[PDB]
């Protein structure tokens, strides 16, 4: 069996900082291997046999440990280091992987660039009305979106989706969607996508008025 | 350069069978232990089994969950690795990777790009793609954000490019959201004002499962 436990689940580091993460084995293992995985891609061999750097891996990375305790260290974190790092052993069947450590790059606050879009005519003719709101390139990741239809806030019908941290600017993005039928969309005038974020007390507000054309 | 390219993922109903492939190149395919590892949504990586090399008599070993249901084999003439899965079930939905062990029960030095398997009884449905343009003269600041709503499809995935990938910068394709057997995603592109509407901005959307391939040109409106 032997279960691998990684900590911390999330690790925050500013470019320039030195960071270490740990892999703990519930029972002694001979070697621990590490992998780096960026969302939308497959895991890549990062450190093997405890402390050897896989080909291409930056010398700022190093690995160490023995028995039940192992760790990976980045001497000087760089923004491209944002990724989830997994540890792995092959002591008995089956070889198992730890749960991972996500490296989150710390950067300055950045307010979202908010864009609101009324339903497309094409969708609308089909009987549906999806109001879309993009809240792009912000930081930190925590953010609240509120929808208001003529001053009245509603939560039903909203479907949110966030992206993973950008590898160059280290920001996050989000898309919020208010879904109604064509008919419901035509019983109101004002549509507002309101964003409460750390970058300010007052919310960002983007609106439009339904303009029958 | 060692390389592993998988093919075969897709939707299959519970009880169904499906075989995945992994084309290999760059090393002697017969001298290595070849594995398959899956990554289910929000779950840890899970090794499934292997097939050995020539010296060891090409023996196979499977994990307790897939033991019996899954079979691994090598193709007779092509350097292809297979994963035959039978009596599939919802819990098997995941991204599947073929991986090479550098030795015997050592580590996975090379991985494939991954292929996805969805096990469900919900029906294949092409996406409805709509263009997103502001409803008013919105220039005042500068740069302009446009989008596309890819709605009501199944199963995953769909691929979205902007101007055939010409437009690489300023794109944010968002992770699909599933609701009652149907997926919906959206993508935004942020382009300089000089290029639009002056220079055509189109979102290419492909949903293989349905062979669908649509290009919605974002047209200004008011």
């Amino acid at each position: 069996q032997t279960v691998l436990s990684q900590s911390p689940a999330i690790l925050s580091a500013s470019p320039g900082e030195k960071v270490t993460m740990t892999c703990r084995a519930s029972s002694s293992v001979t070697y621990i291997h590490w992998y780096q995985q960026k969302p939308g891609s497959s895991p890549k061999s990062w450190i093997y046999a405890t402390s050897n750097l896989a080909s291409g891996v930056p010398a700022r990375f190093s690995g160490s440990g023995s028995g039940t305790s192992y760790s990976l260290t980045i001497s000087r974190v760089e923004a491209e280091d944002a990724a989830t790092y997994y540890c792995q052993h092959w002591s008995s069947k089956p070889p198992t992987f730890g749960g991972g450590t996500k490296l989150e790059i710390k950067r300055a606050d950045a307010a979202p660039t908010v864009s609101i879009f009324p339903p497309s005519s094409e969708q609308l003719t089909s009987g549906g009305a999806s109001v879309v709101c993009f809240l792009n390139n912000f930081y930190p990741k925590d953010i609240n979106v509120k929808w208001k239809i003529d001053g009245s806030e509603r939560q039903n019908g909203v479907l949110n989706s966030w992206t993973d941290q950008d590898s160059k600017d280290s920001t996050y993005s989000m898309s919020s969607t208010l879904t109604l039928t064509k008919d419901e969309y035509e019983r109101h005038n004002s549509y507002t996508c309101e964003a409460t974020h750390k970058t300010s007390t007052s919310p960002i507000v983007k609106s439009f008025n339904r303009n029958e054309c | 350069e060692v390389k592993l390219v998988e093919s075969g993922g897709g939707l299959v109903q519970p009880g169904g069978s499906l075989r995945l492939s992994c084309a290999t190149s760059g090393f002697t395919f017969t001298d290595y232990y070849m594995n398959w590892v899956r990554q289910p949504p929000g779950k840890a990586l899970e090794w499934l089994g292997f097939i050995g090399n020539k010296a060891n008599g090409y023996t196979t070993e499977y994990s307790a969950s897939v033991k019996g249901r899954f079979t691994i084999s090598r193709d007779k003439s092509q350097s292809i690795l297979y994963l035959q899965m039978n009596t599939l079930r919802a819990e098997d939905s995941a991204t599947y990777y073929c991986t090479r062990d550098r030795g015997l029960r050592f580590y996975f030095d090379y991985w494939g790009q991954g292929t996805t398997l969805t096990v469900s009884s919900a029906k294949t449905t092409p996406p409805s793609v709509y263009p997103l343009a502001p409803g008013s003269a919105a220039q005042t600041n500068s740069m302009v954000t446009l989008g596309c709503l890819v709605k009501g499809y199944f199963p995953e995935p769909v691929t979205v490019t902007w101007n055939s990938g010409s437009l690489s910068s300023g794109v944010h394709t968002f992770p699909a959201v599933l609701q009652s057997d149907l997926y919906t995603l959206s993508s935004s592109v942020t382009v300089p004002s000089s290029p639009r509407p002056s220079e055509t901005v189109t979102c290419n959307v492909a949903h293989p499962a349905s062979s669908t391939k649509v290009d919605k040109k974002i047209v200004p409106r008011d």
